[PDB]
């Protein structure tokens, strides 16, 4: 957020005129004689024209080359920023942390390290919001607690951040880590568990207690604690499972930064996401 | 009750086994917590933020297909509460004649929090 506000204004801008812009281009078509009744068309055609327009993708990249005096350091400074952001994208894809701002995700200038305030999971009261089915893949009476994310992304890979990793870096450092990653921790023969089903349930405590019922105290509660375990396990051995047939390893990681980065899904989000930055 | 009963406990023994690590580690935190309190302008400037962000998400989640749009009394009411959970003296009277005039109408409520907000980010940096 503050590479963003340095941005806009060393030009003539301010980042609020990016929220005053939609909200007239999509107040503007609300009118009478409809020329667009359809959000999702209007919603991509004004990304395209704040990509174009305000915010340029290459903000980040430029940035970064201009603050270090060598290229030598801003090549490690990358090479690094792409393996941190992979391990800041896998630590928001599992356990299902919220949305990640530009305001939220911090980077260091001498070592290219990215980590994140806020890491608050996602959870959604409903049981009826899953692709997957209620009652046979997982059996719960109660309904409350699902650890489910909202966004339509997968993950935060916007044009900048992009544009800074590269096509090179973006293949063989980003998709890479975020498999072997997650090779490593299905590997060690139940170590998820063991740690996944004691914070889960702190999670469910607090979730219990947040909305005052915390009468539901019983191995009830222990069923909803091993359901989102076998949950976000599933998730996450999603990820490293290689095909027994001959198969691209990092394919779903693969299709998951190519649904993550189309601008039919970055339209389609708020605008405090700043899915242009 | 066993919670407190037990946290009394566990501080006894840190206490009388090291006593003087307990003593020095407590004047520490106290002290920490006495003399790093935020000044006024800095509260100021932290309540406008979230004032901000409040207003530009509520604003975005279609309240109506804005054609002049008013403020809820719910968002009205929680202001006029931080108004008096603000600084007394020099604040208040300056804070008032912003929701008082019918400034609340979700275009020059925004436009008050944001010039209030540049004035404000100025005045910190001019520190």
């Amino acid at each position: 957020h503050e590479i963003h506000n340095e941005f806009c204004k060393k030009k003539g801008f301010d980042p609020d005129d990016i929220q005053d812009f939609m909200a007239d281009k999509l107040n503007a078509a609300h009118d009478d004689a409809l020329p667009a009744p359809d959000m999702t068309i209007l919603k991509v055609e004004i990304f395209n024209s704040i990509q174009t327009m305000f915010v340029p993708s290459n903000v980040l990249k430029d940035h970064f080359t201009s603050l270090f005096t060598q290229f030598e350091d801003f090549w490690l400074f990358r090479k690094q920023f792409a393996s941190q952001y992979s391990s800041f994208v896998f630590m928001s894809y599992m356990m299902m942390i919220n949305n990640r701002t530009p305001h939220k995700i911090h980077v260091d200038k001498t070592s290219g390290n990215v980590f994140t305030l806020e890491m608050l999971p996602s959870r959604f009261p409903y049981e009826r919001v899953k692709p997957l089915l209620k009652n046979h893949d997982l059996s719960l009476p109660p309904d409350s607690p699902i650890f489910h994310n909202n966004e339509p992304v997968p993950f935060r890979l916007t044009p900048n951040i992009q544009s800074l990793i590269g096509d090179s870096a973006l293949e063989g450092i980003f998709a890479v880590n975020l498999f072997t990653i997650s090779r490593a921790l299905i590997e060690p023969d139940n170590e998820l568990n063991t740690y996944l089903a004691l914070f889960i349930r702190d999670e469910i405590i607090s979730w219990f207690s947040n909305l005052h019922r915390p009468i539901i105290e019983n191995p009830q509660l222990r069923e909803m604690v091993q359901t989102n375990v076998d949950l976000i396990i599933r998730k996450v051995a999603q990820l490293g499972h290689l095909n027994s047939t001959p198969t691209v390893t990092t394919q779903f990681i693969l299709d998951c930064i190519g649904s993550a980065v189309s601008p039919r899904n970055l339209a389609r989000t708020d605008v405090n996401f700043m899915p242009w930055f | 009750r066993q919670p407190w009963e037990y946290l009394q406990e566990l501080n006894n023994i840190l206490k009388t086994a090291y006593p003087l690590l307990a003593l020095s580690l407590e004047s520490l935190v106290a002290q920490i917590n006495d003399r790093f309190k935020s000044t006024t302008d800095e509260d100021l400037f932290r309540l406008i933020n979230v004032l901000l962000i409040d207003g530009t998400l509520n604003y975005n989640r279609l309240p109506f297909p804005r054609k002049n749009p008013k403020l809820p009394e719910n968002t009205e009411k929680n202001l006029v509460k931080f108004s008096t959970t603000l600084l007394a003296p020099y604040i208040r009277p300056k804070f008032n004649a912003d929701f008082i005039d019918n400034k609340p109408d979700y275009e020059t409520y925004i436009k008050r929090l944001r010039y209030w907000r540049r004035r404000l980010e100025n005045k910190l940096d001019r520190a």
